[PDB]
């Protein structure tokens, strides 16, 4: 029973078919002017497409990177050094994902000032802080669509209104894309992180959607590809099959986001039996894949490894399972350290079903109970 | 990872708490642990182990009370941090820390049986003053 | 007829049968800590140790990344700015490829001081240039161990040598590995870039090796993968076939490299035998793989699309191709007229090449050459 999706996710068998012949016959480089180049190249372009139609991109362009990693990477240097001679004051978010917390604290080292956003109980970020500390000189404001963590969807449209075009809207949408509806244009994005393997294409590839007109610099610097924002030959095959998993999800998304949803509740209306069992993240504009509880007396790695050992894959924001640190989303929510280490992650996918479930449900409150009757604390 | 780790943490030996127990001794991350014993002739006629932390927590407090069974004090001493981790068939960089606090635990316990039916001299004895004053 | 190997390779299907598993079946995250994870976990670490055993890199380390591009951004770009502080001064081959030369070139934009090593006529870096030059603030130098585009060998042997504890020593070996013998110990590299397309391995993911106690800064910045040079989550599957292609070309390669030689003798005595054409870059000490001459009577766009019509997957130095419309800074480094290098034809062979294919361009060429300078300016 795999509930550790937000991790890894298996390549769909559609996307892989659509992939391997990339890979052995039609191996030809986008940039080369033959048969086997052109073939390359309409796969390359019919690919950019696909993605962009996935999240109403048109008005945009994308920008095939490595990951979202990469894409964030780019997102958060690329826009700011580009644009500094409008301002070098910015906005982030308490609960980014690494690959954006970090290229911020980069920016910092370089004469940027960035600030970030708190969030509340719930992980969601607080909306008068944007208000309140933006100013003529902030050109980039850096937020997450949902959090992959704790499940919470951010205010985003809100947030797209109160810059009013002031300062440039990044977005991940690593963990949204395929559980909620994405749209560019209503949630009045400038840059757009997605992720293929999140949407069950190869991992190793990524896009950052850039609207037209934000300019950015590069970061991978070479040989000129992507318009000269990302360098290397194209990984054609990766890219064929990010295209055919945004097919796929655009077709697919919506009943198999409500089919999640369906078992995520079923989940933790049954998890929160359990005597001293607490969710965290929003109980409601939260993802449908997102399971995240917490247990009182008992350690994370722990139960991740005795599910482990009953076959059922799971996760945890103990400071055990690192760097030896809890979870910086949850501390920012303010738990106490005492709290993070008791953390059960569960997250959803295209290949769960109610027999899993079954099999969790009936596992977990005698896990729960073995390490509770050997913790000290109970 | 590790092999007889994951025998220890799934099948603890030793798990409960003892009442009217002879010794007591409990121990930067989220790794709590105590352990009791009950002595007879100079020996640990039982040990039970109560643990909050990672799996390796788990397997070496289990494999600590587990080698100190039936042994006379003197024999226990003997349960340093390597024994413990070797016992099991070692243990990964990082999770060792775990195996240091079985050990500590245990001689705490041990220093703790000492400092109760006035054997004060045995303390010094015999290697473990410092262990006392930082508790 | 394909003729361009180095431009792109096919995947080898054992690399392929090595590759799904982890697609499909153990999909895993390297640090998830459960089952998935640590299968995961071993398969990354085994095919770490088959690359760093394909250029003998025990006293090292690997560090992944999505190709050799961005291991040159990370060889020049991470180890500069990590080392600064030992000085600023730094030696570029006029003949690296742009994903070295365009990072030195941010770096003169930076403040350091970026010296570029002349060529000959064969495209062969002076070795006199990097020993006179070398100052005592000079922290590191960067030289490909071949030319992809003209074929040359550099002298890397004696370049480590000419060093010794100095500067510390990057190699691209993107061109060479497969085709001649890579040893880290024996050309004395303090880093090198290695690309797993290039041997026969997945497209996207390539690495940097470097040298036990070579200090650098990271470009990818995140969740601290790759020991903290690289973040992301770890791309499983190509990560293991660039292990396998890794295995096979340490298992397949003397005698690949022996074939190939043999086909671009064969074809080195019969295009030479045409209407002005002459052979670019040296003509002895070059990859098993490399035929590369110029006409005066024609332009190179023109002479692979014509073979493309044929059947033949060729490509050019031309600069018409070059979307900036630029000709070979490769070429021009050597010595060449902007006039004369503009018809040159480029043929990368590689391990689906066959007798046939290769009797199949000399019976096309000559054709396509003269039936199209038959209409020159
Ligand atoms: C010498 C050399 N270095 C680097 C590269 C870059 O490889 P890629 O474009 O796949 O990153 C190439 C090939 O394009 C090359 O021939
Ligand atoms: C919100 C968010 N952003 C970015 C990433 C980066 O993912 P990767 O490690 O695939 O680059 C993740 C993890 O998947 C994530 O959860
Ligand atoms: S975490 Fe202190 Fe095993």
């Amino acid at each position: 029973a795999y509930f550790d999706y937000t991790s890894a996710k298996p390549v769909d068998e559609r996307i892989l078919e659509a992939m391997l012949p990339y890979m052995t016959e039609s191996f030809g480089n986008p940039s080369s002017v033959h048969s086997y180049g052109f073939k390359a190249r309409e796969a390359v372009q019919e690919a950019r497409e696909k993605v962009a139609k996935l999240v109403n991109g048109g008005g945009g362009t994308v920008v095939f990177t490595s990951g979202a990693t990469e894409a964030n990477n780019l997102a958060i240097i690329g826009y700011a050094m580009r644009n500094a001679r409008k301002g070098k004051h910015i906005l982030v978010s308490a609960v980014e994902h690494m690959s954006v917390i970090n290229p911020a604290k980069f920016l910092q080292k370089q004469g940027f000032e960035v600030e970030y956003i708190p969030v509340g109980k719930y992980g969601e970020v607080d909306v008068s802080f944007i208000d309140q500390k933006l100013r003529d000189d902030t050109i980039l404001v850096s937020v997450q669509h949902a959090n992959n963590e704790i499940g919470t969807i951010q205010p985003v449209e809100e947030i797209s209104e109160v810059l009013a075009g002031k300062a440039a809207l990044h977005i991940d949408a690593t963990a949204s894309v395929g559980q909620i509806e994405v749209d560019v244009e209503k949630i009045g994005a400038d840059m757009l992180t997605i992720s293929s393997n999140d949407i069950y294409g190869p991992k190793g590839v990524g896009a950052l959607w850039i609207r037209k007109e934000a300019k950015l610099q590069p970061v991978i610097l070479g040989g000129g590809q992507e318009n000269g924002l990302r360098s290397g030959s194209e990984n054609v095959p990766s890219i064929v099959g990010f295209g055919k998993a945004a097919e796929i999800t655009a077709m697919e998304w919506r009943e198999e986001a409500e089919r999640l949803r369906r078992l995520r509740d079923r989940i933790i209306d049954n998890v929160l039996k359990i005597e001293e069992s607490y969710l965290n993240g929003h109980p409601e504009k939260r993802l449908p894949n997102n399971v995240n509880v917490r247990f009182s007396y008992i350690e994370g790695e722990s139960i991740v490894l005795s599910l482990d050992m009953a076959g059922i894959q799971a996760s945890t924001g103990s400071a055990c399972s690192s760097t030896l640190q809890p979870s910086h989303v949850l501390m920012a929510c303010g738990l106490k350290h005492e709290e993070a280490h008791g953390t059960l992650l569960l997250t959803l996918g295209r290949y769960n079903t109610d027999e899993d479930v079954d099999r969790l449900l009936e596992v977990l409150p005698g896990v729960i109970e073995r390490l509770r009757s050997m913790s000290p604390l109970y | 990872y590790s092999d007889k780790v994951f025998d220890h943490f799934q099948n603890p030996r030793n798990v409960g708490k003892i009442e009217d127990a002879d010794g007591v001794g409990t121990v930067v991350c989220g790794d709590l642990m105590t352990i009791y014993i009950k002595v007879k002739d100079n020996r640990i006629e039982d040990i039970k182990f109560q643990t909050f932390g990672c799996a390796a927590a788990i397997a070496t407090s289990s494999m600590a009370t587990e080698m100190a069974k039936g042994k006379t004090i003197e024999e226990a001493l003997k349960i340093t941090r390597d024994a413990v981790a070797e016992a099991l068939g070692g243990l990964p960089k990082q999770k060792m820390h775990c195996s240091n606090l079985a050990a500590d635990a245990l001689r705490r316990a041990i220093v703790d049986y000492f400092r109760k039916n006035g054997k004060i001299d045995k303390i010094k004895e015999l290697g473990l003053e410092k262990e006392l004053e930082k508790m």
